[PDB]
């Protein structure tokens, strides 16, 4: 696909177990993948209901 | 550019002889009127010329009583009408029979509100001519015409270039042009008769091309030169955010055009628009001037004729002479009436006395004019008003003078505070034993370009040389209010205080003094006298050659205070050792 | 109508999950209040049910999924309040799987007809086509907006004939209408034909079915009752020719882009306008029911949307020193206590939560979804008195409490009222106290739609194992089991706790009531028995002196040296205790009226 | 303008000493001086009126005399609490003129520091800095001798140093020397030193230590 | 005895303008004269000026004839001091003083000062640098551990261990000007080598000039 996994450093990025990763762009672009309960663009913040 | 109006109608000049002068000052290089232009009782050869630079004016046109052949306001484009002359006109032309034969007012296409009123004018050929339809506005007017044919005036065909016979005038130049009667679509003003020549929705009196920007004259309001609806706030709001912000774009409104600051005598706002009047809950407030919003109760607010209760009281009388007692800026103007002097028998109402006119004597400024008429003889000066500073003039009497003394007594004016006049002309006039007019620096007290003072009628100025009456040997530039040495506005010496003086008491008398920017301030009490040399260097006891008793360092005392002390040997107060 | 999303590229769960979360939250919505964030969706999603919105406030972002079409028939305007990246409105990234086997195709939109801000970013789309036959100018108002359309398809067809160069996609019905780069000279804005009298209003924001300013899809500025304006109607008339201002019979007041008739009573008024603070010189004001900037004190800013802290924090939290009154929102999040190494943001100690202790008005919401172990109340917010409402959590809530595991109270002790929002409280597993409380007597107006309560400690057991207020609380509950957190007490309170009675006519410390509350009586006050000692703490409001009477007072004796308006006071006591007046001659004092009697 | 000159500027006197500080106007000013005591991080307070007379609220440690144009200010016992700077000011004419002011040491006896020295931190280094610290604790005089070789080389014009203010019970100042390398000129060497002497101290101290093992 | 407070002071720059003003309390400024005297770092006091609003009558010393203006609100009962046209050599502490009574002119009356600096230089928040404690830093039984505080404008910082609860063996040296232009402070505490890694340690150091506050823990 277009994505590869964050660096140990970048990793840090994502907080609450989200999982860090990639867009493979001259700027660096993070994306996490939330837990079903957790979302924001860090998975910082609790879905709600 | 930008001037003010007048508010006379049909009433006499008080000084024909001035009265074309008057127009000059008043109109001569203005291109927009901020009130209503008035030309009337006009001689013949009258040099109106200074009325070519005209485009807008803001009110209506009146034209009355002149003898004059024709008025030179081909430039005019708008009549905006905000005001409107009697029964809802914009322009009017009565009685001008000598009298008008030519409008000429050629660049005129458009009024916004109000009708046209011609008649009796026996020499005017084309009032009936003009396709007045085409210049009001497309919006819904009155729009009345009133059209007196009655010109007994063998009057000449319009020129051959005037395609459909309309013109102001014999000449090719009076051919009207129309704006709106040959639009296509719904278009209210254009260049031609194609869609292609529509002007924009913003654009009055007709346009050079479609955009808001090549508007000859705008229709709601001229931004820097586009038309548009509004000026731009000074504070906006974020509909996204709910919260106010600074506009670094956002314009004062001052009549009809963008400001980056109110011109002087105007008050600005917090809502941006320039007022000559604080709204109510309100105060203004010094830095230029500004009105803010009252935050706690208000502070007593002095009026005077034009304003609140006394807005249709003619002058004051002994019936309101009272109120305005304590106060020292009054919101209004002043007037003095013969009838303020004289008693009347209808409201039974006592007449001034020169002693209930005192209550002016903390008076330092007015918002309005000053208009005296009357006085009394008892009094040789208006020096009850000696300690009046500034004359604002945002309320003119006449809406163009905002200083007037007529038919006075007065030998002097002896107004030495009167430092300046914010608007409007000054005439002084009939004051038949009233000398002292040309010893006052006017240039000093004058702020507008558009301000001057007329006179005429005053006493000869060889009749007071003969009688050696002038201003003081000291008074600098020969500049005073009076004769007297305290009437001068500058001295070329010492000021004192409020008298001209050669020297200070420094050296020489009992009563010693210092020099403070040229003033004559006392030694202090403690301070002992120096003969033939310098008595002090300033009013407070540590500012003295020797005491005049003894010391009580670093002050000069008379008697020690009771830490209770005492005279020492020291010639100096000590701490008592009796407790 | 609904709230937008903000979270960038990244998505929650699985390609299901973010299906069915973007599902519901746009199942119905017109108006996106926020931006479209549409990522990682797979080929399979049905998106038609993005058919109803019309408008989207923020930006609209589109990358790294595979679908067919974007179906946003009926998007007419972007607002860009909120621009990606801080340059464009609308993003389509990488829409297309490295396997060549699904790719985003067309977008379609063909009702779109302008973007009041942001440019347009379209890069990296092998497969999407038609994206260089759409006249972007037409669309973008902001003529400095950068306009970027590259690789984008390669063997994309050509529009229909009939769309003259121009589509959205390869059918008739995909053709672009243009209402811009078509008007008359004279309009400089949108039209709906092309003649000089068919342009649209200025106020318009899209297209219009008319030169009227209610003939407009949407306003720019402000929505009067049906109309697009520039502003509200102003307080203040002016006169052109007499630069007067005359008051305005008829105003209303700007509100979040609607004019109304009088502002919302959680919201401060400035000049004419509902604002969610003052300007910078300006402070808050309380009038006739209404709040007024005026021309301060400490700008106490909070977190969230609005503020540069996503949280209160260990580099955040010293902010809120001496803090009375909170302007903004605050945000507990779990980061804001187990730290945040990705800005090298320690962890904070829970102690210094003790700061909070002072504040008594929040003017945005509460949102507390992470809370230090030992804690088991937010009794550190015990002085919190009101919640103003003013800006709200997922523009709904304004006050959350999510996922304390440990906590059994609310405490917010001297809480008195919500004044806006919703009341989220769930997933609190030891949350007992909370199951009595009435919350129409803290909520603001209706409350039968604004409450969630649900998914917390079960009642059953709440009350089974006696973990109940003190049932000396009236109706209306308690935020704990204590009294003092009571709401309203069946007799008197002392100190605000619920007690049994007030020591009127019995008791050393006797009191009397004001308000259900007990006060002490004068410390001069003679305690009474049987009957009530005092009416009042003043030395005026007791049944009998205790001492001596002076005057009108009771006092512990007769005043010696006292300096009045007459100079130095001295009185004596008679036989009944009651005071007078010693000899105009006497020294220090008397025992008596006579001159003999001094001192 | 009246000038005054105060002198000693700076006096040494054991506690329970005795202490005079004196002033002379240009003047003849009768009584009208005035002496004023400055403590460390506090503004100058009132000790003295009318040349001789004791402020209510000050110690009865101070009183004053006079003699022609020549002041007087004396302690019976001095205290460290009046370890301050005092001035003398006359108050006969305006303005109101100051002398340049005086100090009072305690006098002790003679004693070495107590040296170490530090590493910059980890944290500095990552800043492109660093900062290598040799500190002189609890001695007396203030007067000491603190040189930087680091690798034996010895360093100049890339240090700076401060004292601090007189001990209030042992009468000790502390001394600290920060030597300032770039993060390249801190690689480039191994061994840091800082060497020390003092008038109390039988024998020079070297302290040391090794980057990377801090 | 009575309560007088300076204010007004910070920074700003050689050209530009700084108001000064001191609240009374405990007596009514009015019926006393009012004194500013200002001392540059390093110097003794200078007196600068006086207002007597009584009369209103004001003195200034030649110093900053022409450019300070003095004077008194005595209905808010403070005293104000405009200095205009300031330059770099005008940075002192500025001190407010009454000569309290009638026939009393002495200084009685005293503020604490505050500090006016006036530099075309920016302010800066300080670099905090924690001196970790070692084998190295160890003298007899005990060892010493501190802070840096580099690179700050302007002075002073203000410098205290943990959150004021450590004072004890604990000694702060004065700051000092830096090339950059910055200034420099140093704290260090002496403890017990046995405390190391057990007792906290962290360095308070704080700005106020600009709104920075940074916690260091000092350890190995
Ligand atoms: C909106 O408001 C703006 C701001 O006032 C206004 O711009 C102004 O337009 C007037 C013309 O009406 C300009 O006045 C001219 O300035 C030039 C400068 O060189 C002069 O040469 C012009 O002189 C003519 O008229 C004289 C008559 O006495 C002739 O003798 C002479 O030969 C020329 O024919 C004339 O003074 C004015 O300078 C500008 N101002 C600015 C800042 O540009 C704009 O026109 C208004 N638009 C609308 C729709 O109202
Ligand atoms: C301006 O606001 C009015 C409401 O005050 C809008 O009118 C409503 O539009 C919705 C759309 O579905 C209708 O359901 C309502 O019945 C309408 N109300 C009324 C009174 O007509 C109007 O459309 C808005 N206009 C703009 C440009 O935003
Ligand atoms: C919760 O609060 C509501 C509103 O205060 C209470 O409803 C009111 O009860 C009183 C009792 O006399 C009635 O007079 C009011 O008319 C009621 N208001 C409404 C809107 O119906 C409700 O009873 C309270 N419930 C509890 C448990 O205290
Ligand atoms: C004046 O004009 C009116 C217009 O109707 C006309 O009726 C009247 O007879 C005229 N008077 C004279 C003297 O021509
Ligand atoms: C008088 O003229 C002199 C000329 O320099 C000026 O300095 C002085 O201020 C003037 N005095 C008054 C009262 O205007
Ligand atoms: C203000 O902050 C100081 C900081 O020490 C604190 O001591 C004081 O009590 C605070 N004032 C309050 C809470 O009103
Ligand atoms: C709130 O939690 C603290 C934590 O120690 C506890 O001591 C206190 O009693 C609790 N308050 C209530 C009402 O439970
Ligand atoms: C705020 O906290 C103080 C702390 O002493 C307390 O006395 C006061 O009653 C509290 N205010 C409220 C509304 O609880």
């Amino acid at each position: 696909s277009h994505l590869v996994k964050c660096a140990e450093k970048e990793k840090t990025f994502c907080v609450n177990g989200g999982e860090c990763f990639m867009v493979k762009s001259n700027p660096s672009r993070y994306l996490c993948k939330c837990p079903n309960e957790f979302t924001g663009d860090r998975c910082q913040n609790y879905v709600m209901a | 550019q930008v001037c003010t109006g007048t508010d006379m109608k049909l009433r006499l000049p008080a000084s024909p002889e001035t009265h074309l002068d008057m127009l000059r000052h008043l109109y001569q290089g203005c291109q927009v009127v901020q009130g209503n232009l008035e030309l009337t009782y006009l001689p013949t050869n009258a040099s109106l010329s200074f009325l070519q630079d005209i485009q807008e004016v803001q009110g209506y046109v009146l034209i009355a009583h002149n003898q004059v052949r024709q008025v030179p306001l081909q430039r005019l484009r708008i009549v905006r009408g905000t005001q409107l002359f009697e029964d809802n006109y914009a322009l009017a032309v009565l009685d001008n029979g000598g009298g008008l034969r030519e409008l000429q007012l050629r660049s005129l296409t458009e009024i916004l509100k109000g009708g046209v009123l011609i008649q009796r004018n026996p020499q005017l050929c084309y009032q009936d001519t003009i396709l007045w339809k085409d210049i009001f506005h497309k919006n819904n007017q009155l729009a009345l015409t009133l059209i007196d044919t009655n010109r007994s005036r063998a009057c000449h065909p319009c020129s051959p270039m005037c395609k459909g016979s309309r013109c102001w005038g014999e000449s090719s130049e009076d051919c009207q042009s129309l704006t709106r009667t040959v639009c296509a679509g719904g278009c209210a003003r254009c260049k031609g008769p194609l869609p292609t020549d529509c002007c924009h929705e913003q654009c009055a009196a007709g346009c050079t091309g479609p955009k808001h920007s090549d508007c000859l004259a705008c229709l709601h309001f001229n931004h820097s030169g586009i038309c548009e609806l509004h000026c731009p706030a000074l504070v906006t709001y974020n509909t996204d955010t709910f919260e106010s912000m600074p506009n670094p774009e956002g314009r004062y409104t001052f009549g009809a055009s963008c400001v980056t600051a109110c011109p002087y005598n105007y008050l600005s706002t917090d809502v941006g628009f320039c007022t000559l009047v604080c709204p109510l809950h309100n105060q203004e407030v010094t830095a230029t001037q500004r009105c803010e919003k009252c935050s706690k109760p208000c502070a007593r607010v002095c009026y005077g004729l034009g304003m609140e209760h006394l807005r249709e009281v003619r002058a004051v009388t002994s019936a309101n002479i009272q109120e305005f007692a304590g106060c020292k800026k009054i919101f209004g103007s002043l007037a003095f009436l013969p009838e303020s002097f004289d008693g009347d028998p209808a409201s039974n109402t006592a007449p001034l006395q020169p002693e209930q006119l005192q209550v002016f004597e903390t008076l330092e400024e007015i918002t309005g004019y000053l208009y005296i008429s009357a006085w009394p003889d008892s009094l040789p000066d208006l020096s009850v008003f000696q300690n009046l500073q500034v004359i604002r003039g945002r309320i003119l009497h006449n809406g163009a003078y905002s200083l007037t003394l007529q038919g006075l007594g007065i030998s002097w004016l002896g107004l030495r505070s009167l430092r300046e006049l914010g608007s409007g002309l000054a005439l002084i006039h009939h004051n038949t034993h009233l000398c002292f007019v040309h010893t006052v620096p006017w240039d000093q007290l004058f702020r507008n370009p558009h301000q001057a003072l007329l006179h005429t009628a005053n006493r000869p100025e060889d009749e007071c040389v003969g009688e050696g009456l002038a201003c003081h040997q000291l008074c600098a530039r020969g500049h005073c209010w009076g004769p007297g040495p305290t009437q001068c506005v500058n001295c070329s010496q010492f000021l004192r205080g409020q008298e001209c003086v050669e020297e200070c008491r420094v050296l020489q008398g009992l009563p010693r003094e210092y020099v403070n920017a040229r003033h004559c301030l006392p030694c202090h009490p403690e301070c002992q006298p120096q003969n033939g040399s310098v008595t002090c260097f300033g009013p407070e006891a540590d500012q003295c050659v020797a005491c005049a008793h003894y010391k009580d360092p670093p002050f000069c005392v008379a008697r020690c205070p009771s830490i209770w002390k005492f005279p020492d040997e020291e010639g100096a107060c000590q701490p008592c050792p009796i407790n | 109508v609904c709230p937008g999303t903000l979270n960038g590229l990244s998505v929650t769960g699985d390609a299901e999950n973010q299906y069915q979360t973007l599902y519901k939250l746009y199942e119905r919505c017109e108006v996106v209040m926020g931006n479209l964030e549409i990522v990682l969706t797979g080929h399979n999603a049905d998106l038609s049910f993005l058919q109803w919105i019309r408008e989207v406030t923020g930006y609209v972002l589109v990358a790294m999924n595979e679908f067919s079409t974007l179906p946003l028939p009926n998007l007419r305007v972007v607002r860009g309040t909120q621009v990606y990246d801080g340059k464009f409105a609308i993003f389509v990234m990488l829409n297309y799987n490295t396997n060549s086997s699904h790719a985003l195709r067309q977008l379609r939109l063909t009702q779109l007809t302008e973007i009041l801000s942001g440019g347009v970013y379209i890069e990296k789309n092998d497969k999407l086509c038609h994206m260089d036959t759409i006249d972007w100018r037409d669309i973008v108002r902001d003529r400095d907006a950068e306009i970027v359309v590259k690789d984008n398809g390669r063997s994309c067809p050509p529009c229909h004939e009939v769309c003259k160069g121009r589509c959205w996609g390869p059918g008739s019905e995909d053709c672009q209408t243009l209402t811009k780069t078509i008007c008359a000279p004279q309009c400089n804005g949108h039209c709906f034909g092309p003649n000089p009298n068919q342009c649209c209003h200025d106020e318009c924001a899209g297209g219009c079915s008319g030169p009227q300013d209610t003939d407009c899809f949407a306003c720019r500025h402000f929505n009067d009752s049906g109309a697009c304006v520039p502003r509200c109607p102003q307080p203040l008339v002016y006169n052109k020719l007499t630069f007067q201002l005359e008051p305005n019979p008829h105003t209303k007041y700007q509100y979040g882009g609607v004019c109304v008739a009088s502002c919302p009573h959680n919201f401060v008024v400035d000049q004419t306008s509902c604002v969610r603070a003052c300007p910078p010189d300006k402070m808050e004001v309380d009038k006739n029911g209404l709040k007024m900037c005026e021309p301060c004190p400490k700008a106490c800013e909070g977190t969230g949307s609005g503020s540069r802290f996503q949280t209160v924090d260990s580099s955040n939290i010293d902010g809120f020193v001496n803090c009375t009154k909170i302007l903004g929102n605050l945000d507990f999040l779990i980061t804001g206590l187990n730290g945040d190494p990705w800005h090298k943001i320690p962890a904070l100690d829970p102690e210094k939560l003790n700061v909070f202790r002072t504040v008594r008005e929040i003017t945005g919401y509460l949102n507390i979804q992470s809370w230090p172990p030992h804690m088991h109340n937010f009794s550190v917010f015990s002085n919190l008195t009101t919640i103003g409402g003013r800006s709200l959590y997922n523009r709904g809530f304004s006050l959350l409490i999510m996922k304390n595991l440990n906590v059994t109270s609310l405490g917010f002790r001297s809480l008195k009222e919500i004044s806006a929002g919703r009341i989220y409280i769930s997933a609190n597993r030891q949350l007992c106290y909370h199951h009595s409380l009435n919350w129409t007597k803290v909520l603001r107006g209706p409350t039968e739609e604004r409450l969630d309560i649900k998914h917390n400690r079960p009642r059953r057991d709440c009350v089974a194992e006696g973990k109940v207020c003190d049932p000396l609380c009236s109706s209306g509950g308690c935020w704990g089991p204590g009294p003092g957190q009571c709401l309203s007490c069946r007799n008197y309170s002392r100190g605000g706790v619920c007690v049994t009675h007030c020591n009127f006519l019995n008791g050393e410390p006797r009191e009397f009531a004001h308000e259900a509350e007990c006060f002490s009586c004068h410390p001069e006050c003679q305690p009474m028995e049987g009957t009530a000692t005092c009416n009042g703490s003043g030395s005026d409001t007791c049944a009998q002196c205790a001492h001596f009477r002076d005057g009108p007072h009771c006092v512990s004796s007769c005043p010696h040296g006292v300096l009045g308006a007459k100079g130095p006071i001295y009185k004596y006591p008679d036989v009944q205790n009651e005071c007078r007046p010693c000899h105009e001659n006497c020294t220090q004092g008397c025992k008596g009226p006579e001159l003999q009697d001094c001192l | 303008d009246i000038q005054m000159t105060q002198s000693p500027s700076s006096l040494s006197a054991s506690v329970g000493d005795r202490v005079t500080i004196t002033c002379r106007a240009s003047q003849d000013v009768n009584t009208a001086v005035a002496w004023y005591q400055q403590k460390p991080g506090k503004a100058p307070k009132l000790l003295i009126y009318s040349a001789s007379f004791l402020y209510s609220g000050v110690p009865s440690r101070f009183s004053g005399s006079r003699s022609g144009t020549d002041f007087t200010l004396t302690i019976s016992s001095l205290q460290p609490e009046d370890f301050a700077t005092y001035y003398c000011q006359q108050h006969y004419t305006t303005p109101p003129t100051f002398g340049q002011g005086t100090k009072v040491e305690i006098k002790r006896t003679v004693a070495a520091p107590s040296v170490f020295i530090f590493p910059p931190s980890d944290e500095q280094l990552k800043s492109g800095t660093a900062s290598v610290v040799c500190l002189l604790n609890n001695f007396y005089p203030r007067e000491a001798k603190v040189q930087w070789k680091v690798d034996n080389a010895l360093q100049s014009g890339n240090s700076q140093e401060s004292v601090t203010e007189q001990d209030s019970k042992d009468s000790t100042y502390s001394l600290s020397s920060t030597l300032t390398l770039s993060k390249a000129d801190y690689e480039k060497h191994k061994v840091y030193a800082c060497e020390v002497t003092h008038q109390g101290l039988s024998s020079p101290v070297t302290k040391s230590f090794n980057r990377g093992e801090c | 005895e009575v309560q007088l407070v300076e204010s007004g002071g910070g920074l700003v720059q050689p050209g530009g303008s700084l108001r000064l003003s001191c609240a009374a309390s405990g007596f009514n400024i009015k019926d006393t004269y009012i004194h500013w005297v200002r001392q540059a770092p390093g110097k003794g006091l200078e007196w600068v000026a006086r207002i007597y609003p009584t009369n209103g009558y004001t003195r200034y010393a030649d110093s900053v004839k022409g450019r300070f203006t003095i004077s008194a609100d005595t209905s808010k009962n403070t005293a104000y001091l405009q200095m205009n046209s300031l330059r770099a050599e005008d940075t002192a502490v500025y001190y407010c003083s009454r000569w309290g009574g009638d026939g009393f002119y002495a200084m009685d009356y005293w503020g604490q000062g505050t500090l006016v600096t006036v530099s075309s230089a920016s302010t800066k928040g300080p670099s905090v640098f924690p001196l970790a404690p070692s084998s190295k830093s160890t003298s007899g039984g005990t060892a010493a551990l501190g802070c840096l505080v580099k690179d700050y404008f302007p002075e002073p910082v203000t410098v205290s261990w943990n959150s004021g609860a450590l004072t004890s063996g604990v000694h702060t040296f004065p700051a000092v000007l830096q090339s950059s232009g910055l200034y420099s402070l140093s704290s260090v505490v002496t403890v017990p080598s046995s405390s190391l890694g057990t007792q906290t340690y962290i360095c308070n150091v704080n700005h106020k000039p600009s709104n920075t506050k940074v916690d260091k823990k000092v350890e190995p």
